[PDB]
């Protein structure tokens, strides 16, 4: 019995874990050549920035897939 | 309870349309004007010439 | 020979060098030379 | 909560509806033997950019149309603008069949911006009017559409296409061919292993797995919306529901992103189709 | 704005004036220009020159040759 | 499973069915771009 | 019995986790040079965003592919 | 029972597996290859075709997993 | 009682790997940060802005991992 | 009983982590073969040559693991 | 008996993983803080200044991570 | 039983596909390398090819001791 | 009890087996670095140091901690 | 001791295999930059390949004494 | 009790092969930019290869720790 509640601990530890990992390695891939962008044309800063919202906006949605079913694993308790 | 959770959504529904009206409307309307603006000089352009 | 001369700071900016900035600076050279040899020509005419 | 988490449970997992031909049409059969009969629902919703459409084709013009119409030739001229440009195989019907599919995709992953719990606490009194409600109470109220058999329907709609281009440019024999770098091996099971099986299974499965993925996409993306809007259920009052909308924000803004991405790669087959080998 | 933009070859110069963008060919990269932009320098292909002014107009140039500060 | 081949069969059949519109819609604006080019042309033979 | 809901609740797991991953990282990978090329030429943004849209279509092929049906395994595994 | 889910968890790594190396090297791709059409916006079209031939390159071993992940969940080829 | 370990055991996963995604991320942005910044010195400012705004936005989901390990640790579910 | 399982799963192993291999490589390759035509179009057949022979240098050992694995998956051993 | 290893090998992944992270991370700062100040002579300071705002900035969830580690040595879970 | 055969059986495999990374990955770089040289001066194309060579015979033999006795292990493992 | 004495082994075994590998490739990527520079800058050669030893200093601290605490679980397990 | 003997062919195959990619790794990283310097200096390319020898021998060392441990474990494992 | 040596092993597996690949990859990194940096400038080749011994060996003194610590623990394994 213990073994599944460990079993699903440990996978919503996964969901998050995991996704939060990838996020972080787009987000700073992102940024280094965001700013290097800037500084080649520090002028047209906004949509350069505006781009990078929408990209960035593009990235997390299947690690927030994950992070719900994570989450949905820890109050709704699944097959507990 | 069931109408706490209903009276959310419709709070929720309310902030989008919102946010709809005043993000989504502008850009295109701006468009649709702009390209009705244009293809009437287009015409008038036309008539002009043809005079 | 102002060419060590006239300057009095490094600046802090630089440009990005696209292409590798040794042939660069050797086509400048070329350009550098070649103007020269245009300008003394002229001056040569003129006293001519 | 918990009995509407129950409730939940039983409800968005149904299957067409939950309908069954030869059986019940409320709680027939769990995966039994049944037939798709929520997809007409998507259709006629199809139908009403039908009539939509057919309103600026009657009331076609030259000069300066209404609000309505002017957007409407905005999205025509957009559409066809892309496609044409993008690239063109025989310039046979192209055109409308990608016009219709985008907006067929947009649509039939739109609706679900909708809450999943007003359907039901409001079809209730249509359920307790005809039909019974213990079945309704398990699994019998319309939810927006989010059964992958219509993906893949139009998977394989447009992998049968892509075959009777392929036959139309009759490279069937030189499609099966393929390019096989992998000649040797140095020992001998291994070649044996090598020569027939490998680029056997190279050849097969290539093209096949592509139209999978694509219907998969669909539903998968639609899937994924639907269930984010599950989770949002919970919380019945303490939430102040101010963390969804960003989500159902960014989710609006995917919608037309993965439709328009199928639609283009449904172009760009056809295209790789329409070319000599 | 706009910012000076100096077309001079060795005999004399072509074009100047303060302008707001630029097409030009680079050894690699095609560059487009903007005021204020950061400070670079690189070889041009011998091909023509494209000038935008503020005014909704373009000049064209063309050029065998040359580098761009 | 039927399901399946049902979604198939029945979309291409109204997409079919929705064909000629499309078109008609496409052809009717090119002439409005046709209009400018021939104004320009008359320009030119002033 | 329960093990195996467990194991199967795991499999599922690591699998949407994975994609979110991979999903993850090409997407930091196109926006980096989508942003430098950008700032290469303000000018060519038509064709940017549609060889961008092209190519994040491209991408995400395998990842919620393996998500959709390790989702289908929470609500059906796919055996007992 | 156990085997039902060691085949799962093998399953799960026959597909997710593939799908980060699927993932990130179309990324490499599409990084590589969009600064290289704004290099040459003139040459664009042939180079996609390019693109095109190298992806149909890479995808067939993945989409092997991805078959024997099917293969195994339909119908595992074991008890 | 297994249960106790299993869960403490994934709060360290969470936490840790997060402290690795943060890490790492930061030293990518490092990396070309300090690159420009060295390039434009001017823009300093600005730039630290900008880089402001993608810290903010950056290591968020690693914040909400390690908050959940914390409660799986003291307000312990699956007891 | 359980040995079962573990071939199948040492057989995912085998074709799926190679199947990273060739995935990872080639998107190196493509990548960098791209960058390559993009500076000579004219030198484009060269290249291509070049690129079939350094791949097909590579898939050796994928080929040999997949083989392997396939026939584990139609014949294992230590039944 | 194992609530104890787990926890052991818990603590240990929590600085592990840290540990990892800490010094991945430092030389990515590094490196391209000496090509810059190889490039500006001039402004090492400020560089340096910067760098180390950062830095601190950088190991911050790390830091979590030791604290985390240390507690659980000392003050372990419940078991 | 089951426990040493299936556990050869793993260590075997693992050993091949570990490598499979090995040599890919390996030649992955050196042949994006070689390609970026022959841009740059195609001349030496022959040369470089021969270098190509020396460096292909110099990071392959490792992986192959790990096929090896895989293989071993697959054909008669020294185990009991 | 001893499954346990040997979990404690492999806990404080792996802690400095990441800290060690983690700390190597964190000087290798910080010390290619530095020849790239210093072989750019053969006269800024002593201040350029002065910074790497720094930096080297500031590198390792906590792994070296971890280690100490390695060394203090092999002379002293703890949680027996 | 069937157990440990597949705990001991598996502690091999690390040792093994994770040298297969240590030396594969550090050849292909060594490769590419060689190749490219071979490209710049098409003339200083003996003393290249000497240094290039040099440091890979530096290299494998560590490597060649894993596999060195895996095939003792293999033969004449300890702890027997 | 042989439980606990697999687990010992495998730790001692775990170490030395940290250790290499800390070795194997640091090296790479170093010696691509060390290749690179004396084909620019073979004039600094001694100053600049001394700079590489220096950083070398003060790469990898943590990973010889590690594999002493394996090594003694091989011979005479702790916690008996």
């Amino acid at each position: 019995m213990e073994l599944t509640l460990g079993l699903v601990a440990i996978a919503s530890a996964i969901l998050i874990a995991f996704g939060a990992l990838g996020t972080a390695i787009g987000f700073g891939l992102l940024g280094g050549r965001f700013l290097e962008a800037v500084a080649r044309q520090p002028e047209l800063a906004p949509q350069l920035q505006t781009r990078m919202f929408l990209i960035a906006g593009l990235l997390d949605a299947v690690p927030m897939i994950g992070v719900g079913i994570g989450l949905f694993f820890i109050f709704a308790n699944p097959f507990v | 309870n069931i109408n706490l959770t209903l009276i959310g959504q419709a709070i929720a529904f309310a902030f989008f349309v919102a946010f709809c009206m005043k993000f989504v409307w502008p850009p295109l309307i701006n468009a649709i004007s702009e390209r009705q603006r244009k293809i009437a000089d287009g015409l008038n352009a036309a008539e002009k010439a043809k005079a | 020979a102002e060419e060590g001369d006239d300057l009095n700071r490094t600046y802090g900016w630089d440009y990005i060098y696209e292409p590798e900035a040794e042939e660069l600076l050797n086509g400048l050279l070329v350009r550098y030379i070649e103007s020269m040899v245009y300008q003394g020509v002229i001056e040569n005419v003129a006293c001519e | 909560k918990h009995h509407l988490t129950n409730m939940t449970y039983g409800k968005m997992p149904d299957g067409t509806w939950k309908l069954a031909e030869t059986a019940e049409e409320a709680h027939s059969m769990g995966f039994t033997a049944i037939h798709l009969d929520s997809m007409g629902w998507s259709i006629g919703l199809g139908v009403i950019f039908c009539l939509l459409f057919w309103i600026v084709a009657r009331a076609a013009n030259a000069g300066v149309p209404t609000k309505f119409q002017s957007a409407i030739e905005m999205i025509i001229e957009f559409v066809d603008s892309s496609v044409r440009d993008t690239f063109h195989g025989k310039s046979r019907l192209i055109a409308p069949l990608a016009l219709t599919i985008f907006v067929w995709i947009f649509l039939m992953n739109l609706m679900d911006l909708i809450p999943v719990d007003w359907i039901p606490q409001v079809a209730a009194f249509v359920g307790a009017n005809v039909f019974g409600m213990d079945p309704h109470h398990v699994y019998f109220k319309i939810v927006p559409s989010t059964d992958p058999n219509i993906t893949l329907g139009m998977s394989l709609s447009v992998f049968v296409l892509i075959l009777f281009y392929s036959i139309r440019e009759k490279g069937v024999g030189g499609f099966v061919g393929e390019l096989a770098l992998n000649p040797f091996n140095p020992s001998n099971p291994v070649a044996k292993a090598l020569l027939i099986p490998v680029n056997l299974i190279l050849e097969l499965v290539t093209f096949l797995a592509r139209p999978i993925s694509l219907a998969l996409r669909l539903f998968g993306n639609m899937y994924a919306g639907e269930l984010i809007f599950i989770l949002i259920a919970l919380l019945p009052f303490w939430i102040q529901w101010a963390l969804s909308v960003p989500w159902a924000i960014f989710h609006i803004l995917v919608i037309t992103l993965q439709a328009f991405i199928f639609m283009m790669l449904t172009i760009v087959y056809l295209s790789m189709a329409s070319e000599k080998h | 704005a706009t910012m000076q933009c100096d077309v001079v070859s060795v005999k004399e110069s072509i074009y100047s004036g303060a302008v707001t963008m630029l097409i030009a060919k680079g050894a690699g990269g095609e560059l487009g220009i903007l005021p204020g932009h950061a400070p670079l320098v690189t070889l041009l292909q011998p091909g023509p020159i494209r000038v935008l002014l503020e005014n909704g107009t373009e000049e064209i140039v063309y050029v065998s040759g040359g580098v761009l500060e």
